[PDB]
């Protein structure tokens, strides 16, 4: 069905260049965004840029100007990202994500390996909660996330050795396929991610995403894990 | 065919003959089925506006072409609390 395909893992040299790509295959590429994130090992994720693949326009995070760089080729229906003069700090899984009003698909990633403006304030950093308990997620943003009256925040769920998930979109839909326990409200700049009852199954870090304007920047992050009942 | 019961998200940003242009994505599993489309003025009650796409349907898991009222709108797509409200300015006339 729709599926976002990743090129393999790249072992690069520092100082050199390297190219990613995702080929979209389901859809036409041209339908809606895309967008290329960036996650270190055993950090939060990093919204690079977005493409409008219909008329080339790009736009970027400030922290990622003169390092990557996204184009887009619609007769292949790919995307892909380039990253400029490559250090230590690139060294990061890559993940490609189609939509607006949150990332519904994701790519697999692609491991790259160099060799030897709005604030999201997500809290808490940490979770701990007994099993059957009540999680309450909290991401506070320092300017409106309104669009359409709308508030476009989304909220992602990301296992070990996985590409996040999408839970929620526009504060409070939950999205196809997601469980009744959890839930999504927030109106200007709080929102919250609520999970009752947790169970084994949650386990997981969570993340909450702003997209009415670039940067379409991601929250720090919420690592839950489960406490005696 | 039946109505669609379940929401929508946009695909790209409202595009604005006078009239606007809505890329919409379904989100139900319901299809095929018809896109339920009406307006509302800026206290949430049915005001009308004018409907171009002449059968807007979902054929799998759509371009909606539109004119909206003058003034303050809710150009709605869906029914009920799921359903896909789309606050809109439209100035003049002139």
């Amino acid at each position: 069905v729709k599926l976002l395909e990743q090129s393999g893992a790249e072992l690069v040299k520092p100082g050199a260049s390297v190219r990613l790509s995702c080929t979209a295959s389901g859809f036409n590429i041209k339908d809606t965004y895309m967008s290329w994130v960036k996650q270190r090992p055993e950090q939060g994720l990093e919204w690079i840029g977005r493409i409008d693949p219909a008329n080339g326009d790009t736009k970027y995070d400030p922290k990622f100007q003169g390092k990557a760089t996204i184009t887009a080729d619609t007769s292949s229906n790919t995307a892909y990202l380039h990253l400029s003069s490559l250090t230590s700090g690139d060294t990061a899984v890559y993940y490609c994500s189609r939509g607006w009003e949150g990332f519904a698909y994701w790519g697999q990633g692609t491991l790259v390996t160099v060799s030897a403006e709005l604030v999201m304030t997500q809290t808490p950093a940490s979770l701990a909660v007994s099993l059957g308990q009540r999680a309450t997620i909290s991401c506070r943003a320092s300017e409106n996330v309104d669009r359409y009256g709308n508030s476009f925040m989304h909220w992602y769920q990301q296992k070990a050795g996985q590409p996040p998930k999408l839970l929620i979109y526009r504060a409070s839909n939950l999205e196809s396929g997601i469980p009744a326990r959890f839930s999504g409200s927030g109106s200007r700049t709080d929102f919250t991610l609520t999970i009752n009852p947790v169970e084994a199954d949650d386990v997981a870090t969570y993340f909450c995403q702003r997209s009415n304007e670039v940067p379409w920047t991601f929250g720090g992050g919420t690592k839950l894990e489960i406490k005696r009942p | 065919y039946a109505m669609c019961l379940n929401t929508f998200v946009l695909k790209k940003e409202v595009s604005e003959h006078g009239t606007i242009l809505i890329k919409v994505e379904y989100k139900g599993e319901d299809a095929p089925c018809k896109i339920p489309f009406s307006t509302e003025d800026g206290q949430g009650k049915a005001h009308n506006g004018r409907l171009i796409t002449a059968n807007p349907v979902v054929t799998k898991k759509v371009n909606i072409e539109a004119e909206p009222p003058f003034g303050e709108s809710n150009i709605v797509i869906g029914i009920g609390d799921k359903a896909l409200k789309i606050n809109w300015y439209r100035k003049g006339p002139f």
